[PDB]
């Protein structure tokens, strides 16, 4: 009868990733208790879903339109955040789990003056190809010094002129969960890039941090998209259990337990996978 | 009036001359003028929030040297 789960595979993948985020369902339970003795429908349906999935997972262990997944994640997280602010006027669940802060610097190449902008972020949108690559290459393309020249000259208020500039991004405040949004799509007209990056199990962003940090990250969830186009396809999710150390493979109605080695080998771009990674999730160690 | 940055699909940064009264549709039209992506396929993220059509940059407090992030939709089902 679960031949209808596939219709919401974007939402299913996002819910399977959020159910295994550390501290997410604890925070949702806390907000649900608050809203209960307040007497919001998103929090209550989230609680109902988490209890249903707890029932199903307890049974498993003992008695064996089409939409974008990142956009659905964004909508759910924004709704939870708004609920938290309203209940505030414990209430910093999204801020502590998924929200970091960037320091964006611009250096004019004429006067060599530095201007800074501070912006929040919930995920990191990195490219997958240039116009075999690793995730380090993509985060460098995101955050290393880029020179903006030509038609994209910077207007410097100090020179009162158009100048070439160097932009660089740095990670200041860090969330507990790092979401890598992979831009696996290109424009000439629009097509999907099926070649994935060489994804690591361990990630360090100290190369692009404002301060020297020893905090490393570990890959625990991957959302993949299957299809030759960007307008249609199927979303799957691979989550790591922290069975602890195994990767659960969610495909519509059937779940597969997997070794970390087999999962990492399936992620390899040398095997040419049909499931293209789209969202990578890294939790602080 | 003010200049903002947009990180494109390849990570390359482009610039835009905009007004605080400009709408997200106008910004998307300028991004199409520079990149060749129709405005209905563009998603713009600023400070973690997706810029909704019909709103203005002033509604989001987008200032000079603010950076938008341009992604597409990867639809699944
Ligand atoms: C078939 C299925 C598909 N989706 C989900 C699911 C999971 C989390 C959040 C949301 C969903 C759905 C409702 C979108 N759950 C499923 N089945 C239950 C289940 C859960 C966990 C395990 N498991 C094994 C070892 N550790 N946990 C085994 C079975
Ligand atoms: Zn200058």
């Amino acid at each position: 009868g679960l031949n209808n789960l596939g219709n919401t595979s974007y939402l299913n993948s996002i819910l399977q990733v959020l159910y295994f985020c550390p501290g997410f369902k604890s925070g949702v339970k806390h907000l649900f208790n608050i809203i209960s003795r307040k007497k919001y429908e998103l929090i209550c349906s989230l609680q109902s879903l988490i209890i249903s999935v707890e029932q199903l997972q307890a049974s498993f262990l003992l008695n064996p339109l089409q939409h974008d997944a990142q956009e659905v994640l964004q909508c759910i997280l924004g709704n939870i955040q708004e609920t938290c602010q309203l209940l505030k006027k414990g209430f910093e669940l999204v801020e502590k789990l998924f929200q970091g802060q960037l320091v964006l610097r611009t250096r004019c190449l004429e006067c060599e003056s530095l201007t800074e902008r501070r912006e929040d972020f919930q995920d990191i949108s990195v490219p997958v190809q240039e116009d075999m690559k690793t995730l380090r290459w993509a985060i460098s393309q995101f955050a290393s010094v880029e020179r903006i020249v030509g038609e994209d000259k910077y207007f410097c208020e100090n020179c009162h002129h158009y100048t070439e500039a160097e932009r660089s991004l740095l990670f200041d405040k860090m969330p507990e969960v790092i979401t890598i949004h992979l831009k696996c799509f290109a424009a000439s007209g629009l097509s999907k890039i099926n070649t994935p990056l060489l994804t690591p199990l361990k990630l360090s962003l100290e190369e692009w941090s404002t301060k020297p940090t020893n905090d490393s990250y570990g890959l625990f969830a991957v959302v993949m998209h299957s299809g030759i186009t960007i307008s249609s396809g199927h979303y799957t999710a691979s989550v790591k259990v922290t069975y602890e150390g195994k990767w659960l493979l969610f495909d519509d109605s059937e779940v597969k337990v997997t070794e970390e080695k087999d999962f990492l080998n399936s992620l390899s771009p040398s095997t040419s996978p049909t499931s293209t990674p789209y969202l990578l999730f890294y939790k602080k160690l | 009036s003010m200049q903002i940055f947009v990180k494109t699909l390849t990570g390359k940064t482009i610039t835009l001359e905009v007004e605080p009264s400009d709408t997200i549709e106008n910004v998307k039209a300028k991004i199409q003028d520079k990149e060749g992506i129709p405005p209905d396929q563009q998603r713009l993220i600023f400070a973690g929030k997706q810029l909704e059509d019909g709103r203005t940059l002033s509604d989001y407090n987008i200032q000079k040297e603010s950076t938008l992030h341009l992604v597409l939709r990867l639809r699944g089902g």
